[PDB]
């Protein structure tokens, strides 16, 4: 009686929701699709792959569309030997944990707050004086309550043996820059720092790229374990056509253009960290000093094979694809107040920004976007259009956590900040908002950074700003532009 | 205290509010106040929102 | 030959799926949208913000729609001083870890199972006797196999120094109640306990509110670290209009109504936990006893700016929005059998329920919905409509884990139970089932709780029941109702 | 001036995106639906439920559709007693941690690499010699750099007391096979190993089945704690009709067919692990030896009640549902090169494969798909159609991580490999690609496994291959087929 009465208890308001219902929950409807197949094919680079060099590949035409694209990287296992035991000790310098430049830079900021005879003190007494000076510095700069000295003395249990390892997220770090080219024109460009920021914000829970890029979430002991043997990494290249099947790049419609991936590789000296400064780093299998020719890479492409009728239709009329392109503003930072002039073009969906200390970069911690003592490097930021506040001054947590909560699949674990003009900037096919920067005379991101950011040992810290913008790729008569 | 600060810093007590406030005096153009410290007197005058 | 043969190998069944295909995977189609912009604006409360008080804000009209809404809370850093060293030691009482009322309440239930001279025993002997009595209690009540005494002696390594910290998920706890008002009418009401339950069930992996609300997943050492300095929290207010862009609140269509957020704040005594009972809690920067006027809050609103044509269309005909409203049944528990009479109205989508021990509340652990000794407080529950079983008696795990698995984005880490009448209760725009409680003479949730729940030291434990219901918000002639 | 200028700054390209816009972000539209209700009903098996037996249930007709289906399993708490203290010590043998067959099998592979007097060595000296021989084995087989001996000596802190526990993910392990039958015909079949693989790949972040199936992510101490008391498990049965509301099984349209669930239960000896070989395992409450009749199970079904008009429409014309069926190829492995001949039928969406060592199975670690020493058991795999490479040789990481990244909601934590022909194999209603195996004369999965896989103590290791295929279920005149 009650369940039937609920179906009868309808009024004029229910008519807007349920009158002439076009859907039922109790019967499945499905759509028929055209026939297609997927094939994954690995292809060698056209030029030699080496650390610090640029390499390119011309993408083969082994199907009708191009869908997924992965850079397959093979890194050798690492071993170490004392320089005294080596017949040829001359190698490039690597970052070493016995010379922690990041910790030395952090100590340099607290030196003015050390009370007593620091120079003559025992090692254990120096560690105590540094922890007390950190409390005095943080009280003076941040009105922070002092932490117990014992809580600041975190011994990272480092192993009592010699090692070397590939840096955190080495699969991204290796790709300093990649360019997707069609007919000799650059269609899009991606950077190591952008790839990491995109994975932090858009990386879905349970599908994080951890193993696929050599990322351990800053657990040095796991990087050491992984680095003792050969590593095979599959780094996704997040081009517009890899984001949705309807955006797959129509190879058949671009028949008269070569499709190329160009990759600028990281220098070998930046890719490795060692336990001690006096160690030589060896290729684990070959027992020779590690060299720039030990980088191996290939391109793994997923091709789509279409039925003849769909292939012929696509060849006759591929039309236009909405694309997202990436733009970059890279700036050196030498002051706590920084203004970035964002000379980006087109309808910008969103931008990302973050800072890297010089000391973190020099320590080989390339994706450590933290400030001094691991703090947030940004105090506040403001966004100006033509000297008018588009976003008034907001604290770092608003740009990092509130913007990520509103517009992104994930909140960043590092100090990555974002701002979206789009309601759904991760939707590759549905435009949901933008600001046209080609119609603004000035776009300025004004930053107030933490105290002493870009001073002394951190002179030439880096500001990264990346923007995502809409453009249109047109296919006509076997050409793409 | 204002005189001992050479009027570079001004201490004023507001009797209606029962609150002590500190302001930049003659250093206002050249310097910014970063922090305040001191003994039991500094804590007594300024530690409780000027009460 | 094989791939072409697959495209030809079609029969009469494939016609229902692929005949006259209206979609291709090999060409992207996109829709054009109207022009809009988003702006985030922070606004102060119209009244003073203080602990234990009620405050309100009249929301400004700085755009055409209202989308996201965050309560921006600023909490001072905490320090502690001995009461003997303080010139004015008189402060409100705070929960203290030297007086663990929750542990004392748990011990009180096992006192009848302690064999031997408990009163005269050494401290280490009392801990042994309590662990043995816990085994005897659990064997007698639950037929549990005894755990090794050493496995029950979990020392939480508490630091050997003085501290105070803000309670777990303080950003939610501060909001005892918030009311969204339009034209003086309450449109919706949210509670601290509901906000936490909603984040447990609907909080997406990689987008949990942890940092944004001061939640550490019950790691006291992280709460201590965070509480030594100023904290800025961004608490999302999950109103119907924050759930989907098409539900954004049409400011232009409600021109003659004031839009107000009212917030009832938690008492300061409930917000802080200290290491010891004899400590005074100080504002870390000001070095004064912490007081009710040290709470700071503001409202951060995201406005939408529309193109004139869409703004004019929305002003002429905003029509009606489907809304979800929240209802609450709050009850004291003094017996293991509890019947809650759910006097909710309208088409209910779903309800949540959970229990809080008096001892957990008094210990300042406001979101600890566990029973005695951290067990599940519910043994079983039944749902009755007009004294007829709508859901027959089911065990706690069915209401907690099976209902969450079927209808929610996440399973709760705490003892939160749910039941959905909707197939997709997290879809804000598509009704997918409901029960109309305004047409039921009685709705009863009958609970069988664990033994001794609501007895002795847990007299006046709390039952929370929250329901989500459909209603319609109508916009006409510049008014909303 | 700027925001209005952006709305005016439109060209011929914007016309494809925004001309005649059929959607607005500033007004919600909703669809009305038909009236329905959901009811969860628990039902006993028609036959006795026992370990190692087959049991069936005839599903009741308590609503118009069948939606969710859970196997509700009740397992008793476990206790242990010494065999010498037991009046009837005769019980089935259980796996025991004092006789770790998996560790003994791993040691057997490194015996040829032990230098010195192993047989006469002290226990601590034998552990050192085994760790050194592991380095020599891994250097010889994999060119691995040696790990410090201290890093290989992981003591799992096992408790110094007697225990027994239910094996990891016992809720899946109990279901050796389940068959969904209609009118005496098997519509679909699921296996324990497939259920686990499906949860690894398709299990969403924050909705993992952990507690609902007794899974701890290989934390033996948590399995021990859980196994001391009665456990109630709710194992989801992932039939086609449980995946989407439009696929709910139309009970009213199948009126003349009995609907049955058949379940083949695991043997009791395989379900329990004990600390020591000389222990008897007891039912914790009854204090009797655990026996095959201590398994209890029931079926929890969610029924849908429809409004009379929708019920009558569905009875008159239920038509056809697209279904996914599961197929299995199970093979013994006795060599490092394995070819699996996949005699699957119909349009295959995707397949999963994985290996289980005999030693892992014999140790009671039924979902440990790792190789020797916890390594990846697959070096490479190739997929052939009619002796032509459909997927050329690819390394294990491509089949495990790249395929999961492209097509699945999650990456597997275990050595589960997949390959999809579908762009969205987790979409139950939209076909997005397949390969028709009923039109291929041969489908071969060629595997190169790790060295010594399937040799000596691992003779008769298992290869599992599962495929998902499209079929059509037809409803006509009260019959289903």
């Amino acid at each position: 009686a009650g369940s039937l009465t609920q179906l009868l208890a309808t009024g004029s308001m229910d008519a807007a929701l349920t009158q002439n219902a076009t859907r039922t929950f109790w019967k499945s409807s499905y759509q028929k699709h055209s026939l297609f197949a997927l094939e994954s094919i690995n292809q060698p680079f056209t030029t030699q792959v080496q650390f610090g060099a640029e390499s390119h590949i011309t993408v083969n035409r082994q199907g009708d569309l191009l869908s997924w694209m992965y850079l397959k990287i093979v890194l050798p296992g690492l071993k170490v030997q004392n320089q005294a035991d080596t017949v040829q000790p001359t190698q490039q310098s690597f970052a070493s944990l016995d010379n922690d430049v990041a910790a030395q830079a952090d100590v340099s900021h607290v030196l003015p707050y050390i009370e007593g005879a620091y120079t003559e003190a025992s090692l254990n007494t120096k560690e105590q004086l540094i922890a007390e000076a950190k409390n005095s510095y943080e009280a003076a700069k941040y009105n922070a309550a002092p932490l117990p000295v014992a809580a600041q003395m975190q011994s990272t249990e480092m192993p009592d043996f010699d090692y070397a390892y590939w840096t955190e997220a080495i699969g991204f770090h290796l790709i300093k820059r990649a360019e997707f080219k069609v007919g000799g024109a650059t269609i899009d460009t991606i950077w190591s720092e952008l790839l990491f920021a995109m994975e932090e914000l858009m990386g879905r829970a349970g599908r994080r790229l951890t193993e696929t890029i050599g990322r351990t979430l800053r657990r040095p002991t796991e990087l050491m374990k992984a680095s003792r043997q050969e590593q095979i990494l599959y780094v996704p290249l997040p081009w517009y056509f890899t984001k949705h099947p309807s955006l797959a790049f129509p190879l058949v419609a671009a028949t008269y253009h070569n499709i190329q991936l160009w990759v600028q590789w990281a220098q070998l000296n930046s890719c490795i960290i060692k336990s001690r400064s006096n160690l030589v780093v060896l290729h684990a299998e070959r027992n020779v000093p590690i060299s720039d020719d030990h980088l191996r890479a290939s391109l793994e492409c997923t091709y789509v094979h279409l039925e003849a009728a769909e292939r012929d239709a696509l060849t006759a009329n591929a039309g236009t694809q909405l694309i997202v392109q990436h733009q970059a503003h890279l700036q050196q930072v030498s002051s706590n107040n920084v203004t970035a002039r964002l000379n980006f073009n087109f309808p910008v969906l969103e931008f990302y920004y973050f800072l890297r200390r010089k000391a973190n970069k020099d320590a080989g911690d390339h994706f450590n976007f933290s400030g001094i003592g691991g703090r947030d490097p940004v105090v506040s930021a403001e966004l100006l259009f033509n000297n008018t506040a588009r976003v008034t001054q907001k604290p770092a947590v608003w740009w990092r956590a509130v913007q990520a909560l509103q517009f992104h699949s994930s909140a960043p674990l590092t100090n990555i900040y974002s701002y979206s003009f789009s309601l759904s900037p991760e939707d590759p096919i549905t435009p949901s908002g933008s600001a046209n920067f080609s119609r603004l005379d000035s776009v300025e991101l004004a930053l107030t950074l933490q105290d002493d950011f870009g001073a002394a040992h951190d002179a030439n810290s880096e500001l990264f700003v990346f923007a995502r913008s809409y453009n249109i790729l047109k296919f006509t008569n076997g050409l793409a532009g | 205290i204002t005189n001992a600060m050479n009027s570079a810093i001004i201490f004023n007590h507001d009797d209606p509010a029962a609150r002590t406030r500190m302001y930049p005096g003659t250093c206002s153009n050249t310097h910014v106040i970063e922090s305040v410290s001191g003994d039991s007197l500094a804590k007594a005058l300024l530690g409780y929102d000027g009460v």
